This record gives structure tokens, sequence and C-alpha cells, in this order.
RNA sequence: AGGAUAGUGGCCUACCAUGGUUUCAACGGGUAACGGGGAAUAAGGGUUCGAUUCCGGAGAGGGAGCCUGAGAAACGGCUACC
RNA sequence: AGGGGAUCGAAGAUGAUCAGAUACCGUCGUAGUCUUAACCAUAAACUAUGCCGACUAGGGAUCGGGUGGUGUUUUUUUAAUGACCCACUCGGCACCUUACGAGAAAUCAAAGUCUUUGGGUUCUGGGGGGAGUAUGGUCGCAAGGCUGAAACUUAAAGGAAUUG
């Protein structure tokens, strides 16, 4: 059965990006998903996306700009100490100058650089580069 | 899907986006409620009531026309059943199959289906006992099962 | 508590006569001493008097049956066959 | 030698082993 | 996927599985069985 | 096609596909106003009636349940609403 | 508490060194010692006006509460004035970066000032050794619903 | 289809279970239908039929014994005959069967 | 409830109840097991070792008992047995 | 264990063949094959591909259900209703082409979305033998099933393809 709507969303976005499509449909598109897309859209990896209101948890259409190499979840959402973020970034990102590891902290969903700026930590959601 | 099968059918109702009553609907909510209670007095299950309301009347959705669902209306009017509808029909099916097995002790397909129906009964009863719809230590004992459905 | 693992009613025979003979006897004595449904009054009160005689404790009706069971499979088959022959003869 | 015949001859040997050990016991 | 439990609360299963599967290793089995102490001409020594 | 309007599909494309797989799922059934000659009452019947429906006045059968849409009786008029 | 045959033993039960003088009489006709245990735990009114003695009660007995304050779920109420609680917790295994469910059973003395059922959530306070295994006394029953009041039967 | 009609009578109306109260209601002319189990003894069912003919009462022969007639009336004991004294919103009386 | 103890405590005794642990591994068995600080190796994660320079425990051929003394069930104290 | 027992046919008996030939081939023929009531619980029990979920490619058939056509066809030739045709759709057994992808390859539409390594979960393996053996336990009437070592030995065994 469905166990992670975030994982489904990011796998769908990866498959669309690899096939070269410039749009992708996401269902059921929760609000953790909306926050993750807002982080990707802030850093420019996706374009505009619009939420489609059915009365059954919704859908999202995402415009892709071709800049995405790989977005994915880390399941389970491991707890990360403030000093282990560097271990996660070293394992998951292709370089040190670009790419983000997305955390869920009590201060909100954010990328690892913003987490370092606010000196917060939490659980790991996924990555984008 | 298909908890006890390999089937993968997606057949189901697709209720409309609109949560308001249809513009062509004229009957009052209290008229729909009194029709529901008449059907319940006749011994009709909530699903049968919904079917008759949808077909003979114009009641697209009881929750839409009224503010409440059919079982909620029945429980407010005191017509709640001793056990819930779906568990009732599962127990009745198990009673039918075991009655058949008594006459047909070599129907191993029937024995297999009986095991599946029993396990479905126990799972749904576990849920109902968890949400306190059924009293605690309610049990399907399969020997006085016909007592629970008459 | 469970007093015997497998001998059941044949525990009266101790260790003699052989386990296979005791098992055959166990099957037929369980059948022979069971209580059976009355086809007339509907109660579970039919017991064997002597081989082939089955009497209901209430309604006092006696039926001829099998040596160790109320009805044998042969007798049931014969009852069905006789019913079928009767039906075609009468129709 | 064929595997099922390894199995068969081994089974016969296990019968003989059981027989001699039951004799001892 | 991948045939192993990834749950954050599956540490006991992962640990017990590793413990069970280490017995297929030659050196781990010899060490945990005390093979040199039991059946080795040298009782685990270099010379005799 | 690598580029398409998932947000604004053509009405034909949405009508050609399954009710659960449109952009927003919705029913394809409807309700009918049905009138019988031997009376003047109008009865509302579901398109997929699933039960033989009679009018409130007299016990004349208006529909017969089938596997899909319910067949309407030979001598009856109806108006899609 | 107030009821249930306080003097049902071979020995007379009384709180030590609290004397009721038959020379002068008052309204209550009996002196009962009690106190609040501290740490914000309220002495129950059943303890306040009960008749039990229970020298091991943290509110009317001779024991005091100090050390660790634990919480648990009642899993057995079959001993006399003693229960066992279950404390569930998650133990970290660093190699796998994961957790495993773990539990301990803690035998706890319960005052007759309390009424506890299997499944209730209780908070227990550490005291001096009470028996061979018991080191904790019930000091408050944190069952606002107890996950049983609305789930058990209703006649 | 008689089991649900009978069960709705048991829920909503008034009935008597048993030979003695059935015959009593038959003489008092209160019964409107009697259901007789299949394994009812023939003398008893003939006498119930005579009583019903004198009282102009409907007779229905249950296709089953007293065990499952008792089951059909929501009971844990055997019932040989059921008499309906006044059916509620059931159609068991107006229905021929 | 009492006895004993420096004191709590089935520590022991009398009476009473039938309890307590366990697949979240009890209980039993093995350890070529004293525990730890630590050691070796190691991108990261790990693996193996730790009798042994410090800390804690235990013992003084094997058991048991005890005097003295604040402190010992001591052994470069005593008593008995092997 | 009872019934049945035509056929075929372990064992066995025979005729050939053969150096031998209680093998293949021929003629018979017991158990068995069938059935009722109990056991057994194993197969290359195979798709040698666990189950649930999501997404990713072109195509035409087919089975079951449903929707539409002012389509054909049947007694009367839209006027008492199936079969067929066309276009969709859900579900299924599959198939063809190609692999963008995967793989050691054979190949694969999953065996893809896997060093750009994490959707959930169960079970199994750790060079070849010894060995599914010994022993203990347990189930079975038995045959045997399930669980299951060690000593010792050894440099390959094995997979898929290429040329001969």
């Amino acid at each position: 059965t469905r166990s992670s709507v975030l994982a489904d969303a990011l796998n769908a976005i990866n498959n669309a990006e690899k096939t070269g499509k410039r749009q992708v449909l996401i269902r059921p598109s929760s609000k953790v998903i909306i926050k993750f897309l807002q982080v990707m859209q802030k850093h420019g990896y996706i374009g505009e996306f619009e939420y489609i209101d059915d009365h059954r948890s919704g859908k999202i259409v995402v415009q892709l700009n071709g800049r995405l190499n790989k977005c994915g979840v880390i399941s389970p959402r491991f707890n990360v100490k403030i000093g282990d973020i560097e271990k996660w970034t070293a394992n998951l990102l292709p370089a040190r100058q670009f790419g983000y590891v997305i955390l869920t902290t009590s201060a909100g969903i954010m990328d690892h650089e913003e987490a370092r700026r606010k000196h917060v930590s939490g659980k790991i959601l996924g990555f984008v580069y | 899907g298909r908890m006890h099968s390999a089937g993968k059918g997606i057949s189901s109702s697709a209720i409309p986006y609109s949560r308001n009553a249809p513009a062509w609907f004229k009957l009052s909510s209290e008229s729909v409620i009194e029709q529901i209670v008449k059907y319940a007095r006749k011994g009709l299950t909530p699903s049968q009531i919904g079917v008759l309301l949808r077909d003979a009347h114009g009641v697209t959705q009881a929750r839409v026309i009224t503010g409440n669902k059919i079982m909620r209306i029945l429980k407010s009017n005191g017509l709640a059943p001793e056990i819930p509808e779906d568990l009732y029909y599962l127990i009745k099916k198990a009673v039918s199959v075991r009655k058949h097995l008594e006459r047909n002790r070599k129907d191993k397909d029937a024995k297999f289906r009986l095991i599946l129906i029993e396990s479905r009964i126990h799972r749904l009863a576990r849920y109902y006992r968890t949400v306190a719809v059924l009293p605690p230590n309610w049990k399907y004992e399969s020997a006085t099962a016909s007592a629970l459905v008459n | 508590a469970k007093r015997t693992k497998k001998v059941g009613i044949t525990g009266k025979y101790g260790v003699r006569y052989g386990s296979s003979l005791r098992r055959q006897v166990k099957k037929l004595e369980i059948q022979q001493h069971a209580r059976y449904d009355c086809s007339f009054c509907g109660k579970k009160t039919v017991k064997r008097g002597a081989a082939g005689i089955w009497t209901c404790s209430c309604c006092k009706k006696t039926v001829a049956g099998g040596a160790y069971t109320v009805s044998t499979a042969a007798a049931a088959t014969v009852r069905s066959t006789i019913r079928r022959l009767r039906e075609m003869v009468e129709a | 030698m064929r595997a099922k015949w390894r199995k068969k001859r081994t089974r016969r040997l296990k019968r003989k082993r059981r027989k001699v050990r039951a004799r001892s016991k | 996927g991948k045939g192993k439990p990834r749950g954050l609360n599956s540490a006991r299963k992962l640990r017990v599985h590793r413990r069970n599967n280490r017995w297929a290793e030659n050196n781990y089995k010899k060490r945990l069985l005390g093979t040199a102490f039991k059946s080795s001409p040298f009782g685990g020594s270099s010379h005799a | 096609v690598l580029v398409q309007d998932l947000l604004h599909p053509t009405a034909a494309s949405e009508a050609r596909k399954h009710k659960l797989k449109t952009l927003v799922q919705g029913p394809r059934s409807y309700f009918l106003d049905v009138k019988c000659p031997g009376c003047l009452n109008i009865t509302t019947v579901f398109s997929h009636a699933q039960t033989a429906v009679t009018c409130e006045s007299c016990s004349t059968i208006l529909c017969t349940p089938t596997g899909g849409k319910a067949k309407l009786s030979e001598g009856t008029s109806f108006r899609r609403k | 508490s107030t009821e249930l045959t306080v003097q049902s033993e071979r020995a007379f039960q009384k709180q030590p060194h609290i004397f009721n003088n038959p020379k002068v009489k008052t309204s209550k006709r009996t002196k009962r010692w009690y106190k609040n245990a501290g740490l914000g735990f309220k002495t129950p009114k059943t303890a306040i006006e009960g008749s039990y003695i229970d020298k091991k009660c943290p509110f009317t007995g001779l024991v005091s509460i100090r050390g660790k304050i634990l919480t648990g779920t009642v899993v057995s109420t079959k001993m006399h004035r003693t229960i066992v609680i279950r404390r569930a917790y998650l133990h970290y295994i660093p190699k796998y970066n994961r957790y495993e469910k773990r539990h301990k059973n803690v035998p706890v003395h319960v005052s007759p000032a309390f009424r506890v059922q299997v499944g209730d959530i209780v908070t227990v306070g550490q005291c001096r050794p009470i028996s061979k295994t018991v080191r904790f006394n019930v000091v408050k029953v944190s069952a606002a619903a107890g996950k049983a009041n609305k789930q058990f039967a209703k006649f | 289809s008689i089991n649900q009609k009978l069960a709705l009578v048991i829920k909503s109306g008034k009935y008597t279970l048993g030979y003695k109260s059935t015959v009593k209601s038959l003489r008092q002319g209160k019964s409107k239908l009697i259901i007789i189990a299949a394994n009812t003894p023939v003398l008893r069912k003939s006498e119930l039929e005579y009583y019903a003919m004198l009282s102009k009462t409907k007779v229905y022969y249950f296709q089953g014994g007293n065990n499952e007639l008792g089951t059909a009336v929501g009971k844990l004991f055997r019932v040989g005959v059921v008499s309906i004294l006044e059916a509620g919103d059931s159609d068991i009386l107006t229905t021929l069967a």
C-alpha cells in the first residue's frame, strides 16, 4: 500500500525529469509535499506548480525546467544531530558547492544550509540537486 | 487490493465534487429524514435505505441533503442495530457456508472460503471492539453464530 | 484435564490386543455410544439399545439402523435410490 | 552418479543403519 | 524494497538477522565455536 | 509529447476516459424525470436504477435493473435533468 | 479507604503514636494522621477521610517519596496492595542508527486510597525498599480517561 | 424469504410460540396465521388444521423442523408452532406465503 | 505481625493470599568471560582485543566458622574438615 | 480398511537381442491405477522470477463487464430484440517491436526508476565437497517429513557467451 506520498511524488518527478517532460502530475500531494516543492522552487530546480482541489486530498501539476538531476527521499526519516548534517551532505550530494539535503526541523521544512544558518536540526526528509 | 484475493479491480462510486444539494432537488431535509425512518422501521439496512432513496427518490446523498449520514440519523432516532451492517452480513455469510458444509463435508473449497470469511469477521470485530462500537470481549464463537443473525 | 493423549475410550483395554485393533474399536465404540438427532422430535436423544436398534429417550420412538451408527451410507444410498425409482414410477 | 540415485541408495543405507541400531537398542 | 526492514524501529530485527547470518562465515564460526581449542593438533598455538 | 497542458485537457479527452481518472473525478450517471401514461405524477429515477422503480400512485414498473443503465419501460416518457 | 474491614487481621491496625484520648471528646471522635507527600502531588480526599492504615502509604504511612518519579501502565492488579506497571521505551542501536522497543516491569505498591484497573496510567515515586522487589509507590493516578472509561462496556 | 418476514414480525408485532398458547389463541380467535414446523407430529398438525379451519385462520407450513423454526423466530429453543396475533409493518399476513 | 540487623527488605519466622518472569527471548547451557578507563586497525560506517602500570570487584590450596577491633567473615590471625 | 477391479501396468514370469542384457523391444501379469473413510505432506509443487504500492514506451489482438453510435443483420425488412461492426473504458491471460534503462550475458516492459546507492515488508544465500550425512528433538502406522552439525578434505567447482 501507499506508505510515503513524498516518496511517490519525488519518484514521479524524477521519472518525468529523466524522460524529458516539462510537466508532471502528483497524487495525492500532501502539504509536506507542498513544502518540499516550495524549497525546490526557491532554489530553482522546478518552475511553477499548481494545486488541483478535488475533495479527496488534491493533486499537483509541476512544471519542470530541466535543471533537476535527482530528487529523492531518505526513508526512514533518521534523526540528525547538528554535527551529522555534514555526514549526510557528504554521502548524498555530488559536491560541496551545490545541492541540498532537506530537513524537517521544529522551525520548519528547510535545506541544510538554512538549517546551519538558523542552527537547527531535526529529521531528514530527502535531497535535491 | 482484495484483502483475501489477487483481484485488482478499481470499481467504485465517484461522488460529485459539489457538496450542496442539486438545484432540481425540492424535498425538505425533514421529509428525507422521515422517509429514512419509515424505511428503517420496515427493517431496511442503511445501505438499502440509501439505494431506495437514490433510485425511487432524488436523494443523491443523504449526507448532502441532510447534515448527517444514514447510520447517524438511525442512531439518533434509536434505530441502531445490535451489530453493524457489514459485520452482520459477514456473519450471515459464514452461517450460510457452514450450513452448506454440514450437508457437504467434502467441499474443501467451501472450507477454504469459510476460513477466509472467519478471518475477515475476526479482523472487523477487532476493529469494532477497538473503537468501542462492540462491547469488550465480544467474540465470534462460530457455534452460536446463527444466534447473532437469527 | 486431558487424561489420555490418544487411546480415549479404549483406555479400558490397557496395553493388550494391539494398538491397531484398539484404534478400530475406538472408532466404532465412539460411533456406537454417541447421541444422535431424533428425526421425529428434533432432540439429541437417540441412543443404541442393541446393535441395529436406536431409541429416542423422549417420544420413545425406535428405529432400525446400523450396528454402530443410526444410518449407514449404504442405507442412505438405498433410500435415495428407492425415492428416485418411486418418483419415476409414480410419474 | 545421478542425484536421485544418490538419494535412493543413501535412503537404503539409512534404513540399514536404523535397523542395526534398533537391534542394538 | 531491497528485502530488509528499513523502519526506524527495526534495529532488533536487523541485529538478529546479522547475528544469524554471521554463522555462514568461516572465521566467525571457528572463533565462536572454539575450533582451535577443541579439535586442532596445536591447541591454538603456533608451535608444538 | 514532452509538453502538454495537464491542467487544461480537451473536453473530448476528458469525456473519453474513466470517471476516476479525469482531472477531478466525478460521476457520469444522471437523474431522469419519468412519466407513465396511466398517471400524471412525475417520478425521479436514477439512470443506474438497480431496483425496479414504481411511481407513487400506481404499481406500474418504470425501469428494470441491468448490469449498467436501467432499461426504461416501453411505454413511458422521460426527460434528462 | 473509609470502608472494607480495616480490622480484618490478627493484629490491631492503627497509625503509630496518634492517640485518641477517651478523657476528652471532639467532633471527629478519632484522630487520623495524614500528610501531602510534596512535589506537587495532591493527597487524595479518599486518603483524607478514609479509615485504612497502610503503613506503606506515601500519604498516611511511614514512608517518604524521594528519588526518581516514573510513569507506567498497569499490567497486573492481582497482588494485595501491590501492582506491576510496564514501562515501554526505545533503545538506540548506533550501528543501525535505529531503535528497538524495550520494556521493564516495575512492581509498585498501591495505597487503598487509590482505585486502579489494568491499563491505567500511573505515576510512581521512589521510596525506601518496601519488599524484596518493590521500590515505588503510587502517588497519582493519571487516568483522565485511562483509555478504558470510554472503551469498556456500558450496561 | 419467510425468515425475514417472520423476523420482522418478531421485532415489531405480537406472537405466541408453542402448541398450548397457539391453540388457546385459536379458540379465542386472536391468531391471524399459524406456522407449523415440518417435523410436527401429524396428529398435532391435523388438530391445528382443524382448529384453524374452525377459526378461519391462515396456515403456513414451514419448510423446516422445530430447531430451525426456533432459529427463525430468534430463539435458542425449539418451537413447533408459531401463531401471529397482530403483524406490525410486516407483509407476512397479506402475502399468500 | 514479630525476630534479627547498624538499618530498609522474605533477611528469617508465624499466619494469610496466589502470586512473580517470559518470543521486547524468561529459564537453562557455553564462554579458550573479572568489568570499565582504554588498545589495534580504520575515508565514513565498522571489526577485533582489553589477565596486565588507573578505578571498581573477588581471592589468598578447597570449603565453612569465628575472636579482636571503628573497620576483617582477615588468611605473612585463629578453629575444624578435605 | 471396505468396495470395485474393464484398461494399462512397478514386482515377477517369459520370448528376443546381446560378449553378457532378471535393460531397452515382444507376450502376459501382481500391487497399483477407480471409489468411500483415514493417513502421508512431498515434486523441475517452475514464471526455476515473494507480496503490497507508485511511476516510466510504441502497437495490435483477445476474454469478462460497462458506455456511445440516429451502424449491419435477422418473423414483420427504423414498429415486439440476440449476434456482429466501429469508438472508448475498467479488469485479466498473454503477444509483437524497440530498448532511452538494466544486466556477466543469455535476455528483461521488469530482471527499469540501483555508487545520482533509502516506498513498505517477509523468507533465503556466503567457494567446492563431506552432506541434507551423523546426532538430538519432533510429526508419521510405515515409507519418511521438518529441523540439522562437526571432523576431515580441496583450488577451484560454477554461470553466460566466443572460436574450433
